[PDB]
């Protein structure tokens, strides 16, 4: 594993020793250098994990949300570079730096093998993710997103670091292994019950839960492009991987201490969709839809079979590039107009084909359409719910029919129409920009002919 | 053709008629079959001849790994941390396998129905009381187990079916 | 649509309006043109039977009964032109308009084709930009200080005077533009 | 293809066939600067009567804005041909 | 239909009910009946795959039928007598159903009448 | 959007606003994309009746026809091996009751 | 092309177990068939004309000849042909009464006289205003103007005002 | 010139599709799967040379 | 074919089109009368529909009510 | 006469059918020609920037920023804790939550119950 750690640590001073106007190519070449090395851990052995040492392990779960963190980092160098051009030199290697640091503490928060090292990564990556948004946001509410960011997600995390330190005590370890092997069932009493809310209750506020769901519209709308992209895309993902670490000492509790989240999760699902319906803004929206996605996701975990883990796992690493895809698309008319309102540009498919027909495929993946793994990952954890309860296919069909009218809705208001007649600021699309949709999309769409590489550890 | 084993994936002995006819008018299905044949079945042929030849030159041979049977979590004791992973090991490689033959059998399933034609309904009940046989068994081995499935979850399984069993074969003995 | 409209309706003009509303509504009712042309001479001659009214207030009741009339009788499903507001191919051509200063992001190899056409746009920029100035000083001078009252412009009235506000109005794309 | 592009020409000569299909005004009296109130002797409901035919002549609507305003055949045929983009 | 408007109409326990029909045993107005016999066996069904609905006592003139029909396949205007075979006998099974309705009408209709009658005759 | 004025020369046709103006609260909802307010030749509550009544007689002569169903004066299908026990499903070793047809 | 399937449809649809209103409908839907054909021919390609003056009348392209051709050979053949060239899987009905074997002709002569005869009537010189069943099946049952108005207005407002507000 | 549309849209992919099917589906079990061929009464088996005896004789109705 | 509008009159016809549509209509017309000709049953029917009312109590087997 | 229309929220009055356009007194004159007067105002300074040659890019709309504003930023800052307010938000948070829960419990609760009497008919259900 330190085969990617080191390279990782080592684009700091590599980044720190540039020139003023090599910076962008060196970080991007070195990241998509890493990203192909990381690209290798995905070789599973089936019957249990990849235990290179005392420290971190690989699994079938952790190896493609790897691969989609070394990818998305250069996406995000790709993006930041644009509006980052006016800045000097310093400044823009501690955005670099920033960034570089944001995916060690994540490359090492998926490999952990014990839980108070993956607790110590896991709100480590708290601080990059502050200073990039309060330091480079654009507008003044980047400072209450922040505090929103930072505060809701501690006041979540304490409570997991107390009930960690009194398992280990209980117990004698928290090493995966030895907590998977020596699994007891949890009593039925107010002690356990409370433990059990201390394990998940940071892990919910960090999918995010409806109703603990706050902070990201603030922090997702008010980040600049990168700081949007890794919130959405992986940033996300750690309360779920958390939750299918965690929950295998938490049974037979999960039984009935599920149900207030599942319905929670199933119901804001339907509110997040139907308020993606009347949105002013468009990253406003985006963010949105991520709350339901995850909300599904939540479900999934609750449920707790093997085909709701897989149409997890597909899921967060489907939603994570049609997210990153989706908020690109919206910088980029952003970086043309200077406004985050949706109707203020209009038609942009008379002026702009190209960036239209990634809209549409964009829009495409995320209303789930077959046979991409965003339909996968929806399918199994519908059907596992069904198997839950037949009831579930209501609010299913439900959110699958408003997240259709919601994204085709965005994409009618965006791309259709007559174009505004005073804007005349619009430029032709740039290479960057192109190359930056077709390296999230590609991915997507390559990931179908071998959908078990993200169906995870229960395939 | 012998690549798979005729056991394992049976089949009858194909019966299939001799042509008839009836009219003295020519039959286009046979004059395109000949077409078909001359056009397409010669060419992928001496393309197929002559790619076995180059396969020929070079041979190799690959082998089916084979695992020793080592014991299972019933004889191991509870803190066991060695013994327990070999058998956890050993338990999820059976488990695939149980898998698989319930793949195989489900594929012969699919076979039988789709041969069968209108007659699947009665042509067909071997295939489908072997399916049954085999769900039944494999359901009482692993279903209900969640994710996060181990060998002692099937074990506890196991020896609850047990016990019901008993409590009910005593209680009918006394009757 | 090109001329701008007035702060309301005189008894006058809803009239007319109210004749043609009725007049195209029975053309939507009588399909053949001789039974259409019979019951619109019908109409006109009905219509004409208060012509010479002096009472302004009998009038209006007149007006306000042929109105209840028209919206009791009106047809459900009266015939539309295409291109009208809510014709068939009411805006069909309009994702083919583009805007003419879209031609300044053209590459110049793109430019290379079509020489002359550009040199004569280059004639029009210049041409625009050297009256832009005027447009703004007769605009300035011709207004109340009140504001404008009405969306009425004034015409040219120098020698080499452009009309104030001209240069969207003349590079329209077109009604066919592809 | 489609129909051939309009010219002023073709659309002044309709424009005139229509008025003298008209039976309210002389053949030989009509001009196309012919003032419909005043040199014709007409009203408002002729005014009105002749912007539908010319609708139906050219097979498109005239919003009665605009419509108010064309009391002459020039002004008529200047409309069309500035709504069809015609300019020669 | 007119059975219909004397069942719904008329008195509904006069008119033969056909989900549950016939109620009255097969050799009860006859003094012998003849079984219904067939002419292609349960394999020669199973090899043609015809259908389970097509395996009626017509079946085997849908063999015949299908047979000369696959062999003689360019000329599929050659197959009639085949055809007007099977449809005579379909026919013929049709009218034999209607002949059962007919049966059980008249039948429920007589019982009615005369255990009616017989208790009119007790009663007095 | 759809009840302003489609002649007027707004500064944004499709949307039919113009610039400055204030905006209504629900505009994205009136977008005429959307809901539309415009009024109908027949009356609202007249239209309602008029559909609930025509969906709500179909349905209660669906249910009577169902009661009262259309069918042939014919006896019920006759087939020979005692009503295809062995096609339909078989279990060939539980000797079904003879299901017997008689000729008439 | 459509003898062969629909009216084998009305055929088996008459000789079923089937639902009296449902028979009863489709019955009626036989006689608006040929009512609204009836209505098409008479209304477009009988008549005098009522188009613009300008006359582009022109069907002089092989594309659409040979195209329109080529349907109208299928649309005549094809129905006796694949008829024949098919094996039986439905059980004929052989054994039908005269008027119920009838029936489809009989309403389809009733809805062709019928539709004639009130299209006819529009050459009169005679106004009226519309009765309310034909306001009823001209704005199509109205379902339009109430099912695309008031749930998509209660949907869109209570995802402003309740969960979003 | 004349064939070159029908020997590369036709001749070409069928080439492959063939080959494709013969050498690698139809090298695993139950890939292509065909209902049995109908048998009548009086037909000939190819592989065994049965014959599959008449159907008893028709009380002919004619 | 060069077509050119005309305003007011009947459109220029050319002798392909008519003869065409001539040949189709009675391609139709002599298709129909061929097959009621010869497959004349498909429509009038074939088999004749038995009364029950013409059917005797001693052919259906039913007793002469005193037994 | 004939058969009156009466309007509603989905299907509002014309104007033709409205008295108020039809009872016209000097004062109403006047405020259509404010109303007038203010429109023709703003259209002349969005043309003045409309048709300049000089300017580039998007000439800022107020009344849009306004509407954004209004519709997301300014909406706590005038709320208030009211009957209405705290019964709304109550019934729409709570209500569906609780609905869902008694409806998933009663049917898994079902399911389970009958599950212990050996009756589900649970044959070939491998996947879940
Ligand atoms: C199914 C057909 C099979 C065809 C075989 C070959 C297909 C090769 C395509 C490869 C993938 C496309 C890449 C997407 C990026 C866009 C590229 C681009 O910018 O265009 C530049 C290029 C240059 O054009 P231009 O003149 O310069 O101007 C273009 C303008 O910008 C505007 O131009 P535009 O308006 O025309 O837009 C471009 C185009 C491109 O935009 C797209 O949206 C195309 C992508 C499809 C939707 C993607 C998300 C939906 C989920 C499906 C996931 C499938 C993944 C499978 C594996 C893919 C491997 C990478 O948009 C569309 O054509 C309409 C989209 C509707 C697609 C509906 C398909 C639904 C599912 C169909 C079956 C899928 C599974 C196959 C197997 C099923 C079982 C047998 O335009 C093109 O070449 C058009 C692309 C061809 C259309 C592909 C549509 C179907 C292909 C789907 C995946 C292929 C599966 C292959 C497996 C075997 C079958
Ligand atoms: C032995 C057995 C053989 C039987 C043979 C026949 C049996 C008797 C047949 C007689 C039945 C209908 C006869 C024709 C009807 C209309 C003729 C007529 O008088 O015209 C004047 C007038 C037409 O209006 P208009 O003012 O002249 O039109 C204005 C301009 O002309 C506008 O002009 P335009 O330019 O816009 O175009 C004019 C256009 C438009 O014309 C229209 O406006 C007519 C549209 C509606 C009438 C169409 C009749 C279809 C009725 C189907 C209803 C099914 C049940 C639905 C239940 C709804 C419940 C609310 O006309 C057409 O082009 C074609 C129209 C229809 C022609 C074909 C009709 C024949 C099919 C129906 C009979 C089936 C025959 C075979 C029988 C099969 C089974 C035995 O008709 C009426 O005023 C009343 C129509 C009667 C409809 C009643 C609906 C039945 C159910 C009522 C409710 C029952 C429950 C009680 C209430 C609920 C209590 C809780
Ligand atoms: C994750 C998804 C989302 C979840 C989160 C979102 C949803 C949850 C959070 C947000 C919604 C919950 C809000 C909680 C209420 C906050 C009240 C507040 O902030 O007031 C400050 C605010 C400022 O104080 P201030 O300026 O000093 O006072 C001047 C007033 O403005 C001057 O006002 P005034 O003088 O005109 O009127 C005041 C006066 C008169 O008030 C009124 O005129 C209106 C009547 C209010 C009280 C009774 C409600 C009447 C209508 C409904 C009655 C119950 C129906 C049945 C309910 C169950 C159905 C199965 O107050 C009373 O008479 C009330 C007496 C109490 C009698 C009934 C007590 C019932 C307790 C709860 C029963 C329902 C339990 C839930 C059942 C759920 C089953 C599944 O005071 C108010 O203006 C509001 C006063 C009325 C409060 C009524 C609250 C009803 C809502 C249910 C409360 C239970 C939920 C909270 C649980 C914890 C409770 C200990
Ligand atoms: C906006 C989103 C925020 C996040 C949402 C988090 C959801 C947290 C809710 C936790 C789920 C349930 C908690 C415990 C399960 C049962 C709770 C209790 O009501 O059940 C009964 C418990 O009985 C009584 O109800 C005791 C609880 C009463 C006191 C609790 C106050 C609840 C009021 C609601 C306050 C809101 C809490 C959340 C604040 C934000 C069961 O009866 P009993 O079998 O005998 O007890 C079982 C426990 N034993 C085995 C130890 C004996
Ligand atoms: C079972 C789950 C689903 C059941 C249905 C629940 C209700 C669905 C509510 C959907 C709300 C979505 C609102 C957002 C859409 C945006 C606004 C919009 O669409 O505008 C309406 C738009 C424009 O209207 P037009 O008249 O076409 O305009 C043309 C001239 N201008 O039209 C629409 O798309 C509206 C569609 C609304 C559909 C709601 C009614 C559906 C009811 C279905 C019930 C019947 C079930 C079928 C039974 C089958 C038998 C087993
Ligand atoms: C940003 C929003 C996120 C909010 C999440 C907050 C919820 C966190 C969950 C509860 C936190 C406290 C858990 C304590 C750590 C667990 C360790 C444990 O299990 O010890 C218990 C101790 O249990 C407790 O003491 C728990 C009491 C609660 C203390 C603080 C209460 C604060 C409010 C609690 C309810 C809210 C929690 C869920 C709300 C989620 C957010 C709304 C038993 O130990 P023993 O004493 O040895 O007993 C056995 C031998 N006799
Ligand atoms: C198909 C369904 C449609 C049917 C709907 C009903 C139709 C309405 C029926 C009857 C309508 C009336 O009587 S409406 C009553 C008409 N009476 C008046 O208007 C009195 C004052 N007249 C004037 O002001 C001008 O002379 C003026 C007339 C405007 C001409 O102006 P010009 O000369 O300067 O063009």
């Amino acid at each position: 594993m330190l085969k990617i750690i080191i390279p990782t640590t080592m684009l700091l001073p590599m980044t720190w020793m540039s020139k003023h106007n090599m910076i962008w190519i060196n970080a991007t070449v070195h990241s998509l250098l890493i990203s192909l090395i990381s690209l290798s851990l995905l070789n599973q052995l089936g019957e249990n994990s990849l235990n290179f040492s005392l420290t971190f392990f690989s699994d079938s779960l952790s190896a493609p949300l790897l691969v989609l963190t070394t990818w998305l980092l250069p996406l995000m160098l790709m993006a930041s570079q644009s509006h980052l051009s006016k800045e000097t030199t310093t400044r823009k290697k501690l955005y670099i730096t920033m960034l570089i640091l944001l995916q060690l503490f994540l490359i090492m928060t998926f490999t952990a093998t014990e839980l108070i090292l993956f607790y110590i990564l896991f709100e480590a990556t708290l601080v990059p993710t502050l200073i990039i948004i309060t330091r480079w946001g654009n507008q003044t509410e980047r400072l209450n997103a922040g505090l929103y960011f930072l505060f809701y997600t501690l006041a979540g995390s304490l409570p997991l670091l107390v009930a960690l330190v009194y398992i280990q005590n209980t117990t004698g370890s928290l090493n995966f292994l030895i907590i998977h092997y020596w699994s007891h069932p949890l009593s039925n009493s107010w002690s356990n019950i409370f433990m059990w809310l201390a394990c998940i209750m940071a892990f919910m506020v960090k999918m995010p839960l409806y109703g603990l769901h706050l902070w990201l519209p603030k922090a997702h709308v008010e980040a600049p492009i990168a700081g949007s992209m890794v919130l959405a895309a992986v940033l996300l993902k750690l309360g779920g991987y958390g939750m299918m670490r965690i929950t295998t000492i938490l049974n037979p509790l999960t039984n009935y201490m599920a149900y207030p989240f599942l319905m929670l999760s199933m119901w804001g699902m339907i509110m997040t969709s139907s308020i993606c319906l009347r949105q002013t803004d468009l990253k406003s929206l985006i963010a949105y839809s991520s709350v339901s996605h995850m909300a599904l996701v939540i479900v999934a975990i609750m449920i707790q079979t093997p085909w709701s883990f897989m149409g997890a796992t597909a899921l967060m690493i489907a939603h994570g590039l049609t997210s990153s895809m989706l908020f690109c698309l919206a910088n980029t008319n952003y970086e043309r107009v200077h406004s985050r309102t949706m109707i203020l540009a209009r038609g942009l498919q008379t002026l702009l084909p190209l960036m239209a027909t990634w809209w549409l495929v964009a829009s495409l993946t995320n209303l789930a359409l077959p046979p991409s793994i965003n339909l996968i990952g929806e399918l199994f954890i519908i059907t596992a719910s069904f198997s839950w309860s037949n009831i579930t296919i209501i609010l299913m069909g439900m959110n699958m029919m408003i997240t259709a009218l919601y994204s085709l809705y965005m994409l009618i208001t965006t791309q259709r129409g007559k174009y505004t007649h005073h804007i005349n600021n619009i430029k032709p699309s740039f290479t960057r920009e192109n190359a930056l949709m077709a390296l999230h999309i590609l991915p997507l769409l390559l990931l179908t002919l071998n959908p078990k590489m993200i169906l995870g550890p229960l395939y | 053709p012998d690549s798979w084993d005729k056991d394992v994936y049976p089949e009858p002995p194909r019966r299939t008629p001799a042509p008839a006819p009836q009219t003295s008018l020519p039959n286009p299905v046979t004059y395109l079959t000949k077409i078909f044949d001359l056009l397409v079945d010669r060419p992928v042929t001496l393309a197929r001849e002559f790619i076995e030849q180059q396969h020929a030159k070079n041979r190799y041979y690959y082998y089916h790994r084979e695992f020793r049977r080592v014991p299972d979590i019933t004889e191991c004791e509870e803190k066991d941390i060695l013994c327990m992973f070999e058998a956890e090991m050993q338990w999820r490689r059976d488990y695939k396998v149980d898998q698989e033959i319930v793949n195989i059998i489900q594929e012969r399933l699919k076979a039988c129905q789709q041969r069968e034609g209108e007659s699947y309904r009665q042509n067909c009940a071997k295939e489908l009381e072997q399916f049954t046989q085999v769900s039944k068994a494999f359901q009482d081995r692993y279903s209900d187990l969640g994710a996060h499935y181990s060998a002692r979850k099937c074990l506890a399984k196991q020896k609850q079916r047990m016990l019901a069993e008993r409590k009910a074969a005593k209680e009918a003995a006394a009757a | 649509a090109f001329s701008a409209p007035a702060a309301y309706l005189t008894h006058q003009q809803k009239v007319l309006r109210l004749y043609k509303r009725a007049l195209r509504h029975l053309e939507s009712w009588c399909v053949h043109r001789d039974k259409y042309r019979y019951f619109a001479c019908l109409m006109r001659a009905r219509f004409d039977e208060h012509k010479n009214e002096k009472d302004m207030v009998k009038a209006t009741q007149l007006l306000r009964q042929a109105e209840e009339e028209f919206w009791y009788g009106q047809h459900p499903q009266p015939y539309i032109f295409p291109e009208s507001p809510g014709g068939t191919s009411y805006e069909r051509y309009e994702c083919y308009k583009v805007p003419e200063w879209c031609l300044d992001d053209w590459h110049p190899s793109e430019k290379a084709m079509y020489p002359d056409y550009f040199a004569k746009r280059e004639q029009w920029k210049r041409l625009r930009r050297e009256s832009w100035e005027r447009e703004v000083k007769q605009l300035q001078e011709e207004t109340p200080p009140g504001g404008p009252r009405t969306e009425a412009l004034p015409p040219a009235r120098k020698e080499g005077d452009l009309p104030p506000l001209w240069w969207h109005i003349v590079t329209r794309p077109r009604e066919r533009p592809m | 293809s489609d129909a051939p592009p309009l010219t002023l020409e073709a659309i002044k000569d309709r424009v005139l066939y229509v008025l003298k299909l008209y039976d309210k005004i002389d053949p030989e009296k009509l001009s196309v600067n012919s003032h419909f109130m005043k040199d014709l002797g007409l009203d408002s409901l002729d005014q009105v009567e002749i912007i539908m035919a010319m609708e139906d002549e050219f097979g498109f609507e005239i919003p009665d804005i605009d419509a108010e305003k064309l009391m002459c055949p020039q002004e008529i045929v200047d409309y069309i041909a500035d709504k069809k983009d015609v300019y020669e | 239909g007119a059975h219909l408007a004397r069942r719904y109409l008329g008195d509904a326990s006069k008119e033969p009910d056909p989900l549950r029909m016939p109620t009255f045993p097969p050799d009860y107005g006859f003094p012998e009946r003849k079984e219904r016999e067939m002419v292609a066996t349960q394999q020669e069904m199973n090899d043609a795959q015809l259908m389970l609905q097509q395996r009626d006592y017509c079946a085997h003139y849908l063999i015949q039928l299908l047979k000369c029909k696959r062999d003689s396949f360019p000329n599929f205007l050659a197959c009639k007598h085949e055809q007007h075979d099977w449809d005579y006998c379909e026919h013929l099974d049709y009218v034999k159903r209607m002949k059962e309705f007919e049966r059980e009408r008249r039948l429920l209709q007589r019982k009615k009448r005369r255990e009616q009658r017989e208790a009119e005759m007790a009663r007095g | 959007q759809q009840e302003r004025d489609p002649w007027y020369d707004w500064d944004h046709p499709d949307l039919r606003l113009n610039w400055g103006e204030p905006i209504h609260w629900d505009l994205d909802m009136y977008i005429r994309n959307r809901v539309d307010t415009s009024p109908t030749p027949v009356s609202w509550n007249t239209m309602c009746k008029h559909l609930f009544g025509f969906v709500a007689f179909m349905l209660f002569m669906f249910w009577v026809g169902e009661i009262y169903p259309s069918y042939q004066p014919v006896g019920p299908k006759q087939y020979p091996y005692n009503d295809l026990y062995l096609e339909r499903g078989g279990d060939p070793t539980k000797e079904p009751e003879p299901v017997v047809h008689y000729e008439i | 092309t459509g003898f062969y399937s629909k009216d084998l449809i009305i055929e088996a649809v008459n000789m079923s177990y089937t639902n009296a209103w449902a028979l009863l409908m489709t019955l009626i839907a036989t006689s608006l068939t040929a009512a609204y054909s009836t209505r098409i021919i008479f209304f477009a390609f009988l008549g005098k004309p009522r188009f613009p003056p300008l006359v582009l009348i022109n069907e002089n392209n092989p594309l659409l000849i040979n195209s329109i051709k080529r349907l109208l050979i299928g649309s005549i053949f094809a129905g006796f042909i694949i008829s024949n060239n098919i094996p039986p899987m439905t059980v004929p009905n052989t054994t039908m009464p005269l008027y119920m074997k009838m029936t489809a002709l009989i309403v389809t002569i009733m809805g062709f006289m019928l539709a004639l005869e009130l299209n006819n009537t529009t050459y009169y010189l005679k106004f009226k205003y519309p009765s309310q069943t034909y306001k009823f099946s001209n704005m199509l049952g109205y379902y339009p103007s109430i099912m695309h108005r008031l749930p998509t207005y209660h949907n869109l407002s209570m995802s402003q005002k309740s969960a979003s507000s | 010139r004349h064939s070159i549309f029908a020997v590369t849209h036709v001749l070409i992919p069928v080439w492959i599709i063939h080959y494709y099917l013969k050498y690698h589906v139809t090298a695993k079990p139950y890939t292509v799967v065909e209902r049995k061929p109908r048998i009548f009464p009086g037909d000939t088996i190819l592989e065994t040379g049965e014959v599959i005896p008449l159907m008893k004789e028709f009380p002919d109705q004619h | 074919v060069h077509i050119e509008p005309r305003y007011r009159q009947f459109p220029q016809l050319t002798r392909s089109q008519l003869i065409q549509a001539e040949f189709f209509s009675a391609t139709m017309w002599f298709w129909i009368l061929w097959r009621f000709w010869h497959d004349s049953d498909a429509v009038l029917g074939h088999f004749p529909y038995p009364d029950p009312s013409q059917w005797t109590d001693e052919e259906l087997g039913i007793l002469p009510d005193d037994e | 006469s004939f058969p009156k229309y009466k309007p509603s929220r989905l299907a509002t009055l014309p104007a033709t059918l409205d008295p108020a356009e039809y009872d016209i007194s000097p004062e109403t004159r006047k405020a259509q020609a404010e109303r007038l007067a203010i429109r023709s105002r703003l259209k002349r300074e969005y043309l003045l920037q409309y048709n300049d040659p000089n300017r580039l890019g998007v000439i800022e709309d107020p009344a849009l920023i306004r509407w954004t504003y209004a519709r997301s930023a300014n909406i706590y800052p005038n709320f208030r804790p009211t009957p209405k307010t705290s019964l709304l938000g109550a019934l729409f948070g709570i209500g569906p939550l609780f609905f869902w829960y008694y409806v998933f419990k009663t049917d898994r609760d079902k399911k389970e119950k009958l599950i212990q009497e050996g009756k589900l008919d649970q044959t070939f259900n491998i996947s879940y």
